[PDB]
RNA sequence: UUAUACAAUUAUCAUAUUAAAUUGUUAAGUGCUGAUUUAACCAAUAAAAAUAUAAAUAAUUUUUAUUUGUUUUUAAACACCAUUAGGUA
């Protein structure tokens, strides 16, 4: 409206989390385990924000800040309410 | 918007003015007798029969065919207006 | 934004702050700032800058250098940087300074009517020249007509306030009948001289400098 | 100069049009 | 030789004529009315344009309107209740306001270009490219021209090329070589085409020759066009005739070139042509004498035809050849014949022509009046001239402009009276409230500084103008120079506080203190017993020669032995005397000439070339008032404010002032 | 005419009048001429006698 | 001597137009910060947050309301904080 | 750098394509125009195959960069010319070289906080970065590199 | 920056072409892309 | 000041300052300036205005010591000697009539006063 | 007595909302940038008289969209109606 669209990306992760109530950080070769968090997230009608981690441009960035709030090296993560 | 075509790959002229004017009236096409006396060695190099039209009013160098002389002259001169070698001419009014 | 452009062509160094960084700097450092750091040629304090305030005081050469800049440097730098190798924005900004030298009333004004008449009127040609080449350009058709109505507007205004200079601008450029009433229809009902009343300019011409008022 | 007996011809024509609006229908 | 060859070709048409009527049926001799002795291409054309407006068929089409008792009743009849339509000549209206801007009856939209497609073959394309809104450019016109198939004569290429030719007038000095070569490519269009008929004449060739004229191409215009129409002449004669017109773009090229003896060999060809030429061909031959007189005394202040005495007799009979013919004089004329006799140095004949332009009636067009005060530069004696010459402007409904006061000046500091520059400021120059030139305060100065017995009144007005100068800005750098000769005005004047107050003028704008200077100042502090001044004044300007890097000079032994007198022994002042009679001397024994303080040149150039504050403006205020090139102004939305739409009672507040929505 | 405008204009009315006053010198007191007739009678138009 | 006539508000009240061409630019802001830079320290006294009347005279009448008002001699001009709001 | 062309030319002879360069720098030369630079970079083999004037696809071809400072008018000349050579097969015209890309259709704010002097007064090579140039070759320019790299083979030459 | 003058053109010009050459004792530049050309002999034949 | 200018560092305000504040003619401190000038060295634009009131300051006084020899043999002031008193020099960088040219300029919106 | 006519339709008195956009032949990109893609080089275009109370301070112009004309070895193609080939655009 008053501002021209403009894709949003950050190097940090408590960027995605103070701006979207529902993150997930997946990778494009995982394709069933993000759809089962697509599934059970738009049941219960929430709106989601899905990163897709291939073809980013802060991925090592990213790949080392998940692992420090999650132990795993596990993806897609779900982060809701920070 | 318009549409443009490249005369032998290198004149950017507009497709309207291209077919009515552009193309039929090119040297080597139109006249490729005359284009054929054209001078490889005095002549620019950006310049030569593909491109170069009919009514070009500047005058360039000739070639001359039947005898062995270079000359100038314009090739709207040659075309239309009628030209031909400068020594041969003067060899034909010397024979005849 | 085209209040900034027109700052950065009039006044020299606006666009650097304090910190003597550029808002295009601090986001591109490699591209902004000096790749080469040299030891030599030290140029110093400039004890010529007072005759160059302002840009429009400088049009001689490229990007408002002035000539006392360009001492040291052999003849090829001197003549990229001539009037030769001038863009077409510095060519239009040499011709609006061409009449700033002439019509301002001190070194930092751009505002006086007699040099926003000359503006309006090189803008005005500036678009019938694109208009010339590209008559199919609708955007320039209605900034053409706007400016030809505010060329009018300061023209008028100039007619009044100063006829001196009004009368000087009209006979050097041989357009004489550029204040015209378009319509006869609305000129017979004193529409056309009574812009002079709604305006405030009925009474600006001072009666004893022209006429006898008795 | 020489194209001006055809104008007036297409303007005459023209009037005459403008006259054959008074029958109005066919 | 011009005269001499007009009286040639005008016995030999005489001549000609007279065996002519004698063998072809002795008529004219039973005549015997008049012989014209020149011929005119214009009459033609002329004739036949009044012949074409008397015919019956122009006069039937342009028929008034018919009235409301020439159609018949009140109304209720369709097709009689209205006049009939009505068609206008541009050039030759028989109605005033050919547009209108009614609600119904307006008509400015039907003139643009579109509505003259439907009768392309009956078409007047010079009409055309005068009087239509919304052409396309030539290029394009030449093609919708050749794709309508109509047989194009040299009018209608010569009209095509006339629309490129101006499109070329009214752009830039740095963009005109595209609309060239557009014009190049149209013109070998109309060369190679030959279906639609299409043929090029000498009017077209003409007209491509003003082409390379307005973009300033010598050896295109001259070399390619010219040549070729030559050749078209003398290969194929009397369908091919080079009219008038074609050598005025001929001349027109030569002016616009430089090319000088081109101009000429081409009016003596008009004239061998036994043809009459216009008054704008011999315009542009004086300005080619003129261009010769100014190359000749430039040569000969630097040190074909070596003689510049026979310069002036080959161009006073060009102004005797306009009243040859019949050839009336206009204001171009005058222009080019004042400009001529400047450039020969006869201002007799400039404040004759000054005469002669009021005597039948010509406008004395204010160049004029740069010419005329330009003339009288090197004449001693003249200055009330230049003083009435200021007061006829306003009569004459001119205002003066900064040329004509920098040429004021630069006659008053030529003759150094300095009264008539500060009697020119006070009554002439304060009231146009204009910024002034550096050249202008440098005249002045130099004007003021060089006249015998100045006064304070003039250091008054050169200070206040240089204020006035450093209050705007300029792009020459004059400051050394008028601070010169500012230091030489208080040298004649005696005041060395007003000198050495203005020293830090010179060190504000970084210009370097120069022998002259000090000089002036010394000569300052010998002339200033009754003001100021000491001996520590001398010794501050022995140590500005001393530690500066300043050499003396051999004018600074004259200037500090005469403020030597009356002041007193200062022997260190002794020691700095002495110290120059040791370098005078020593730079004498090896051999070098007495250097003496130069003194700053007066600038004589022409008005033509004086740095002219504007470059053109091309506007045409008719294409601003008729909208051409389609300017479309945006109207406001819903702003009439008419009384006849509303139809509601206002009352304070409204109906119903507060409305609560529950 | 916009009569709103007539006040601002009787301030520059002022302001046109002090400024005459103060820039240009009286040199004296001009003699007064006669007065001439004028033919710009109001009313119907009057007899010759 | 020819002096330009004064034409209009801004020109009445001395706009300085430091920006380029425009007219009707703003300029409360630019003007209080040169008023600012304008006055001075003053030491052998400054002014207060307090409004400013141009001349003694303009002091209102009321001793009470007299007291939130000093006279400032060319700073009581270009006073406030809010701009004149749009849209 | 004002303007800059990289010409794409048909692999002929060493004397044609001299005689072509010969003629584009007197074009360029006779207009009142400057050569900054002119760089051959070899022939290469391109990913699109261009044709000549009689309609050949061309498998090689080689690559010159043009650099030059020259007026408006006389650069429409000089690429009239150049666009019109028989050996070139495909030139751009780089006009985006004073002012950097991104400025006049990016943010409105930061249209007129830029220097054009910063990326006038240095080559194309240092606005358009190849591959192999980096922040590390310009340091290395400046910090006297000679005494520094003098010992940088002083573990291979032993095996 | 160092300007080619009118005199010095077509030695330049002979020198760039100089530039790949299939007998040199140095190493070869890369391109403006970042890849090695084609090397030529004299008469520039591709090798 | 040559080597000063190939070595391109700037002289600060208060070595400028301390620099012609040891000057006692104004013929002396016309050399600094064009010393400076000629060797091209590099200073701050509060180092040159400072300068230029320097040269106003210096002449002042090269003028009342003018205007007191004068009185010292004359027994009475001139009338060009009280106007000096009230005007001084008029064309000057940072005159007195105007006391606002050294605000924006200075830090300490101030103009430095010395004393002897 | 409406001093007011609720919405949506039937119909006439009619300004294209623009720096996110329009145009580019003599300037750019160009196989008509929209298949991928909410992001497209360069050039021209963002503001610029008084007055907001002032009783119309303004203009009578343009078409970016759809059809239809303008020329005939004078679109090779692709698409469409007679069925395999003509024309049409
Ligand atoms: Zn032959």
């Amino acid at each position: 409206s008053a501002t021209r669209w403009l894709p949003f990306v950050s190097s940090d992760l408590k960027d995605y989390l103070n701006r979207y109530w529902a993150v997930m950080f997946t990778v494009g070769a995982r394709p069933i385990e993000t759809g089962h968090i697509r599934h059970y997230v738009s049941w219960y009608c929430t709106r989601m924000k899905v990163v897709l981690l291939d073809h980013h441009v802060y991925v090592e960035p990213l790949r080392q800040q998940l692992q420090e709030a999650s132990r795993t090296p596990e993806l897609p993560l779900l982060f809701v309410n920070k | 918007k318009a549409s443009h075509i490249r005369i032998a790959n290198r004149k950017r002229v507009e497709m309207f003015v291209a077919k009515r004017f552009h193309l039929p009236t090119r040297l080597a096409t139109a006249a490729p007798d005359i284009a054929a006396e054209w001078h490889d060695e005095l002549n620019p190099m950006h310049m030569y029969p593909a491109i170069i039209g009919i009514g070009h009013v500047q005058p360039v160098w000739w070639k001359c065919a039947i005898c062995s002389h270079s000359y100038q002259m314009s090739v709207e001169k040659r075309v239309v207006r009628g030209g031909g070698c400068p020594q041969c001419v003067v060899n034909g009014k010397r024979a005849v | 934004p085209v209040q900034k452009k027109r700052q950065e062509q009039m006044l020299y160094g606006v666009n650097i702050p304090e910190t003597r960084q550029m808002k295009f700097e601090e986001q591109h450092p490699l591209l902004a700032g000096a790749l080469r750091k040299l030891e030599g040629q030290p140029k110093g304090f400039p004890f010529w800058y007072r005759k160059y305030p302002t840009r429009r005081h400088a049009y001689e050469y490229r990007f408002s250098i002035p000539v006392e800049m360009l001492d040291g440097y052999n003849d090829d730098v001197k003549k990229a940087l001539s009037k030769g190798m001038m863009s077409i924005q510095e060519k239009q900004f040499a011709q609006e300074a061409m009449y700033m030298e002439r019509y301002a009333e001190h070194d930092f004004d751009t505002t006086s009517p007699a040099v926003l008449a000359v503006k309006r009127a090189l803008k005005c040609r500036v678009l019938r020249n694109h208009l010339l080449t590209n008559p199919h350009n609708n955007i320039i058709k209605t900034v053409l007509a706007n400016t030809e109505r505010k060329l009018n507007h300061a023209l008028r205004r100039l007619r009044k306030v100063d006829f001196k200079k009004y009368w000087e601008i009209i006979r050097d450029h041989d357009v004489q009948d550029i204040l015209q009433p378009p319509n006869l229809v609305t000129y017979r009902q004193g529409s056309y001289w009574k812009y002079d009343w709604n305006a405030g300019l009925a009474i600006s011409t001072n009666l004893a400098d022209v006429m006898d008022p008795r | 100069t020489e194209g001006t007996q055809e104008k007036l011809a297409a303007a005459i024509q023209e009037h005459v049009q403008d006259a054959y609006r008074f029958s109005g229908p066919t | 030789r011009l005269a001499a060859a007009a009286v040639k070709a005008a016995e030999w048409y005489a001549a000609e004529n007279r065996r002519k009527q004698k063998g072809g049926d002795v008529i004219r001799e039973k005549v015997d009315c008049t012989a014209p002795l020149w011929f005119d291409d214009t009459e033609q054309n002329l004739l036949a344009r009044e012949q074409h407006v008397r015919s019956p068929a122009y006069r039937e089409l342009h028929r008034p309107a018919l009235t409301n008792a020439a159609m018949g009743l009140y109304g209720g009849e369709p097709g009689f209740e209205k006049a009939h339509r009505v068609w206008v000549d541009p050039d030759r209206p028989h109605i005033k306001h050919i547009y209108n801007q009614t609600a119904l009856a307006r008509n400015l939209r039907y003139a643009r270009y579109g509505y003259f497609k439907r009768d392309m073959h009956l078409l007047d394309v010079d009409k055309l490219v005068r009087h239509a809104r919304l052409l396309p450019t030539p290029g394009r016109l030449l093609t919708d021209f050749l794709y309508q198939r109509v047989p194009l004569p040299d009018k209608s290429c010569a009209a095509l090329i006339r629309y490129q030719r101006q499109q070329i007038e009214m752009l830039e000095v740095w963009g005109r070589h595209a609309s060239f070569q557009c014009a190049v490519e149209m013109f070998e269009r109309m060369i190679v085409t030959n279906i639609p008929p299409v043929e090029v004449g000498v009017e077209t060739h003409g007209e491509m020759v003003l082409c390379a004229a307005a973009c300033g191409k010598w050896e295109e215009g001259w070399n390619v066009y010219a040549n070729r129409a030559r050749e078209l002449e003398k290969e194929s004669p009397e369908s091919f005739i080079l009219n008038t017109f074609f050598f005025d773009a001929l001349l027109t090229l030569c002016v616009a070139a430089g090319r000088v003896s081109e101009g000429i060999d081409t009016l003596e060809e008009v004239i061998k042509r036994n043809l009459r030429p216009r008054g704008t061909m011999l315009n542009k031959a004086m300005i080619l004498y003129s261009i010769l007189g100014e190359q000749m005394s430039k040569h000969e202040a630097s040190r074909y035809l070596c003689e510049p005495e026979e310069v002036e007799k080959m161009g006073l009979e060009v102004w005797s050849l306009f009243d040859f013919y019949q050839l009336p004089r206009t204001t171009a004329s005058i222009e080019a014949y004042m400009r001529m006799c400047c450039a020969f140095n006869k201002p007799t004949l400039v404040l004759k022509a000054q005469g002669f332009a009021d005597a039948s009636d010509i406008r004395l067009s204010i160049e004029c009046f740069h010419w005329l005060v330009y003339a009288i530069r090197g004449v001693a004696g003249f200055g009330d001239y230049v003083m009435d010459v200021l007061s006829q402007l306003r009569p004459r409904g001119l205002t003066p402009d900064f040329v004509l006061f920098t040429l004021s000046f630069m006659y008053c500091a030529l003759q150094r009276d300095g009264e008539l520059a500060l009697a020119i400021f006070d009554q002439h120059f304060v009231h146009q409230n204009m910024n002034p030139t550096p050249e202008m305060v440098l005249l002045f100065i130099q004007a003021c500084s060089n006249c015998e017995e100045p006064t304070a009144v003039m250091l008054e007005r050169s200070e206040t103008l240089i204020k006035r100068l450093e209050a705007v800005g300029s792009s020459v750098d004059l400051i050394s120079p008028i601070y010169d000769q500012f230091l030489e005005l208080c040298a004649h004047l005696g005041a060395v506080a007003s000198g050495f107050s203005a020293l830090k003028r010179i060190v504000g704008f970084g210009k370097p203190l120069t022998t002259r200077m000090i000089n002036s100042l010394l000569l300052a502090n010998s002339n200033a017993i009754s003001s100021n001044g000491s001996l520590s004044m001398t010794e501050e300007l022995v140590g500005f020669f001393t530690l500066l890097k300043i050499r003396p000079n051999a004018d600074t032994e004259i200037c500090v032995n005469l403020c030597r007198d009356a002041f007193g022994e200062s022997p260190v002042v002794n020691d700095f005397i002495k110290v120059i009679g040791e370098s005078l001397q020593g730079d004498s024994e090896k051999g070098e000439a007495p250097q003496y303080d130069e003194d700053i040149p007066v600038i004589q150039v022409p008005p033509h070339e004086l740095r002219q504050l504007r470059t053109e403006w091309k506007l045409s205020p008719r294409d601003i008032v008729l909208r051409r090139f389609g300017q479309h102004t945006k109207p406001p939305g819903k702003a009439a404010l008419d009384v006849g739409s509303m139809r509601g009672s206002v009352i304070p507040f409204g109906r119903s002032p507060g409305e609560q929505l529950v | 005419l916009k009569a709103g405008l007539l006040g601002h204009y009787q301030q520059e009315a002022f302001e046109a009048r002090k400024r005459f006053e103060e820039s240009t010198t009286y040199p004296g007191p001009i003699r007064a001429a006669t007065p001439g007739d004028t033919r710009f009678y109001s009313g119907s138009l009057e007899s010759i006698l | 001597q020819g002096h330009r006539l004064l034409h209009g508000k801004r020109e009445r009240e001395g706009s300085l137009f430091a920006v380029a061409n425009d007219v009707k630019r703003d300029e409360r802001l630019l003007r209080q910060q040169l008023n600012a830079l304008l006055e001075e320290e003053r030491m052998p006294t400054p002014l207060v947050d307090l409004p400013g009347v141009e001349r003694r005279r303009d002091l209102p009448a009321d001793p009470i309301t007299r007291l939130f008002f000093q006279h400032k001699g060319d700073h009581a001009l270009y006073y406030g904080t809010y701009d004149k709001p749009s849209v | 750098v004002f303007y800059s062309f990289v010409l794409v030319m048909k692999p002929r002879q060493r004397r044609f394509t001299s005689q072509a360069l010969r003629e584009i720098g007197v074009a360029v030369y006779s207009n009142g125009g400057l050569i900054r630079s002119i760089t051959n970079e070899g022939i290469m083999r391109p990913y699109s195959r261009f044709r000549d004037a009689d309609n050949t696809p061309l498998t090689y071809a080689r690559y010159i960069i043009l650099q030059l400072d020259m007026g408006e008018e006389e650069m429409g000349k000089v690429d009239k010319i150049i666009r019109e050579h028989q050996d070139v097969l495909m030139a751009l015209k780089l006009n985006n070289l004073e002012r950097p890309v991104g400025i006049r259709s990016g943010n409105k704010e930061l249209q007129a906080a830029y220097f054009p002097l910063d990326t006038f007064t240095r080559l194309e090579e240092e606005i358009n970065w190849s591959p192999q140039t980096s922040a590390d070759i310009y340091t290395q320019l400046e910090m006297n590199w000679k005494e520094f790299s003098r010992t940088r083979w002083s573990s291979f030459l032993r095996n | 920056i160092n300007y080619v003058p009118h005199a010095q053109l077509r030695e330049h010009i002979d020198k760039e072409l100089d530039k790949y050459v299939a007998g040199k004792n140095e190493p070869y530049p890369l391109n403006f892309v970042g890849q090695m050309p084609f090397l030529e002999d004299g008469d520039g034949n591709i090798v | 000041m040559h080597l000063a200018g190939r070595n391109g560092r700037e002289l600060s305000v208060r070595t400028i300052q301390h620099l012609f504040a040891r000057t006692d003619s104004f013929a002396e401190a016309l050399a600094v300036f064009y010393t400076m000038r000629r060797c091209h060295v590099a200073m701050n634009m509060e180092a040159y205005y400072s300068m230029l009131y320097s040269l106003q300051r210096l002449e002042e006084e090269g003028w009342g010591q003018h205007f007191r020899n004068e009185y010292e043999e004359n027994g009475a002031p001139s009338e060009q000697a009280m106007d000096f008193i009230v005007k001084g020099i008029s064309n000057a960088l940072l005159p007195e009539n105007k006391p606002w040219l050294g605000r924006v300029m200075f830090q300490d919106r101030n103009v430095p006063d010395r004393r002897y």
